[PDB]
RNA sequence: AAAAAUAACAACAAGAGG
RNA sequence: AAAAAUAACAACAAGAGG
């Protein structure tokens, strides 16, 4: 029947991952639409040959200092609408989101800051929360299919963490951190992509820089897919590649039933 | 219309992108190729023709001034 | 690819509209559900062969009286579960209410009274839509989709109904109850089947037994299939044939591109 | 009009599929015959005429310039 | 002016069923029966004086000319 | 102006009670007691004056005959 | 200009409170300052501008006469 | 006309006004610059708005001529 | 024994459909076909057997004894 | 022991009370009867609840022994 | 008793049966043995479950004990 | 039962406000009256009867010592 | 009782610190100064009684021998 | 007894890493040291012991299987 | 980034965005 | 009518029905 990848990896510049083989990587693996979140560049480098894959339409929302976000996404099919930003400041000025607008289904790409430098970026980090909630309050009377390939860099239950006794107070498994997930996916009706088709453990997708907590995979899982429940049933294989990955994030491999149309 | 005419010939000229709202709260997110008196064109991804009687505003992503 | 069809059909009686040749009508039709509200008789009328459609299973949920309501399930595969009543006495003791419970979908059948008789059968009528409410409220933390073939007797919109400022104080377009499907289709979430396909007017389900508004057209539809949203997209196409008819009410015809199982 | 008759008239001649986007959001898909000052010839199965004042936008499916 | 004027005189001589899209969504379908400018007579059980600047399509039930 | 004048004339003088429409479907009712270029004064319990650029329709209650 | 002017210096003079509909189908109320072919004041406890082609009708609380 | 002398005295007064368009949308800010079609309303960005789209102007203060 | 015995029995001998609640809040329904001391099987669709360990509350649908 | 006065003196002259399950599930009745095994508790319908799944029962009214 | 022959007629037809434990989970496979205490079945692997945490066991064909 | 009635006998002969938590996390607080083998008593303005089985832990408040 | 009486002993004299885990999976820790057949007296700022039917697991802080 | 524990006696013998189901859904994996009738002992880094009656499955890794 | 279209809300002091 | 399974909420006075 029809099928749809999408992969929603984050790079934390795609720079420095481009040259450990991402674009090498992206290449080999026929997906529809690659979500690049975090990619510190701006949109004069990505103009450049180097990031240029062939077969995609590359599109991207970058922030007015480059290094404090950045967002990409290449494309089979030429979407019917790109559009940036979300409405508000945290959204528009550091380049945190972009939107390909297709037939029915509309595909999104969202970075979020980590809240894991200092306490201010944990108040942005709050702002944006609650902005983004007042958005998804909003966009729940439309008659289109939302897939939102976010790094939300918040983590949902004990599965998706390892020893949560030990990680309540990091920035990551908050209890307001966690009630707005248990607000987005529990009230609001939106899906998790991952956990519609496989409720396994340690299942992680970010990981320290320190060797020791990667050989006893003392992970997290901070980036989702996050579906409008039209899309609920239309998943069927959610998987995160532990092995080949670039950055201190792993990539979200989802393949639906869904046939994306221009 | 003599001030219509330094500001989106601005827009077009330093290609700023903007963000045109329709009078039934369509937003159409572009960047102006051309105009006349009565249509605008803008290219987000295909380039299209917007007729100013259907266009409510024209605002654009960042500040720009008048010549 | 992978189809379902649905037909549900009111029939204000299934002696009298068997007498008019609905059971040689629906054997014609490769229906995999039919849902039958009002059927007018008793568990042990169903049981004669007289109403036994080779190929379906026939489950029935009666009334304490048997004029006073009753529904029917026709059924292609044999569901997982038979479940009659939802927990409320109006439904309970009335027979207004199955539910066939299939792998990952169940297909349930509603009746609801008309309000059409006295004062007391519309206040019956607004405790029972007040009971199903607080149920729909209830069944939005589930994982099951549900398809609800409901006699609904209440027309949505002013499409819904022939000419509607005539129409606006009698039963079936009240705005107490034209209010409640505002709050079932609009902030629950739920789906409308013929609406997910077909938003042209002139279509209706119900007409008065005056030939006069036969004739005219002076129809309402009062029929429904209502999705949990997961089902939103699983909708290929929607009808009701006017000509055909065994009732007051119209057949409404619905396919839907998925696969229904054990 | 010294591109809103050009345009038209590349889309005309070229006989293109085109979509008019209404000014309350209705979607119209055709192939434009002709045009006035005033009305536009929108047609697929039985053809239209369709009026300038209510027309918000008129997109090309094929990449069309002058 | 050109082109709307022959259009809705073949409307009205041969008096096919048109459909009168209006701004709002709602259409009203009937016949034509005289026209000029700023207004368009449809013709139906009564006879109501549609303007033309509250009109988005005018679309015949048959295919002609 | 050659056929929309003598319309709204005879369905003053014949004092022919009127269902008009609005562009946003609002339906008023009364009778026409005057009209000029850009107005219309509709005679009900109240003397309304409705603008001609708000309005889609104007229905009359009984068939009437245009000369 | 031929019967609307009146009916708007009628409702001016006697200083009226009237209700204006406007084409998105709400109302305001209050006295008129004054008016052109264009605009009409609008005397609430705010001293408003309101554009005449978006005003659908023009009603007064009590009815006055037009000479 | 009565249009001019408003928008100059309610441009060089700058008061902060609120501009109501015919679909309700209520924006906020000072008015730059009008000429016969449009106007340019000021509060962070240069808004440019259509004059046929426009319902009603409302200032903050009160505001003489 | 003196009380669950007589119970069970006349349920299943006049074939009253009951409805059994488990320990974590599953309603199941159905007909009891037989009983042991650990287990009652029903049969709504397909016979199945449900040990009493498991059973929190018999509920009838309609009243016995 | 202790349950069998208790129960037979909240059965005989019939205390409203409440059973709380073991899962938080609450059951307003009285009780007529009681085994070894189950409780029949009844306010409408001839309830059987089995005592491995009833976490408390609490009377309404002040009973004593 | 019927705990042990409908056990035993599931077992010896080799049936298909469905598990549900008491939290929820279910368990598809085969019956392969049985004591008074457990039940082993194998899907994949052999799998020992406790009788004192199932809930309900049901098989897929209809099965009637003799 | 070794251990555990001198344990319920000591909380019974010099009243404890004894917390009991049952098995799905429900504190209750109370004076036991007396217990059974099955089954303890618990006095407050209603007088609570609580199985064993549903018993999770038993804590009082006071820190007392077993003899 | 042949195995799990010489383990809980050897957690008493040896006071070792116990995490004991509940059903309903509450971790409670503390130390284990006597157990009866029936329940476990887990040691702490208060002494409380845990019923042995309520409890999952026993698992001690350091690796100790049996 | 009869059949329980000769499975977990060729749990223990061939140190084959099995995975214990809780009665809640919880996994403990690791293997099984010495089995008693009430309670299990498991060690992947401390020596836990499990009670029989809080255990839903016990479930090998690999498969084997009794002679 | 838009319901191939609500035979029509005597009328939302106004959804910084339908 | 039931999440092939939350390495585990020092603990929901208690979802007439998880």
């Amino acid at each position: 029947g029809p099928a749809m990848r999408i992969i929603s990896v984050n790079v934390n510049g795609i720079q420095a991952a481009a040259e450990r083989g991402l674009l090498s990587w992206l290449q080999a693996q026929n997906a529809d639409v690659i979500c690049l979140q975090d990619t510190r560049a701006s949109a004069f480098d990505l103009d450049d040959p180097s990031f240029q894959l062939d077969g995609y339409f590359l599109y991207a929302c970058d922030a007015e200092l480059p290094e404090q976000g950045g967002v990409a996404l290449y494309s089979r099919l030429q979407p019917k609408a790109v559009i940036s930003g979300l409405g508000f400041e945290t959204a528009d000025r550091y380049g945190r989101y972009l939107q390909a607008d297709f037939d029915k289904v509309s595909i999104a790409t969202l970075l979020l800051p980590s809240g894991q430098s200092g306490d201010e970026s944990l108040n942005q980090k709050f702002k944006f929360m609650d902005d983004f909630t007042h958005y998804l309050s909003k966009q729940r009377r439309k008659r289109r299919e939302y897939i939102y390939c976010g790094s939300l860099y918040v983590a949902h239950q004990k599965m998706d963490v390892k020893n949560w006794r030990e990680c309540q107070q990091m920035p990551g498994f908050l209890a307001p951190e966690r009630a707005w997930l248990d607000e987005v996916f529990g009230n609001l009706g939106y899906a998790d992509a991952l956990r519609e088709v496989s409720r396994e453990g340690d299942q992680f997708s970010w990981w320290p820089d320190s060797e020791q907590a990667e050989m006893l995979n003392l992970g997290w899982r901070f980036d989702y897919q996050v579906l409008t429940p039209g899309l609920r049933r239309f998943v069927r294989n959610a998987k995160l590649p532990r092995q080949p990955r670039f950055s201190q994030h792993a990539p979200l491999i989802v393949d639906y039933d869904w046939q994306l149309s221009i | 219309h003599s001030l219509q005419d330094p500001y989106l010939n601005t827009l077009r000229k330093e290609r700023v992108p903007v963000s045109i709202y329709l009078v039934n709260g369509i937003k159409l997110q572009g960047q102006i190729e051309s105009f006349d008196q009565f249509v605008i064109l803008l290219k987000n991804t295909v380039s299209q023709m917007v007729y100013k009687h259907a266009i409510s505003t024209v605002v654009p992503s960042r500040p720009v001034r008048l010549p």
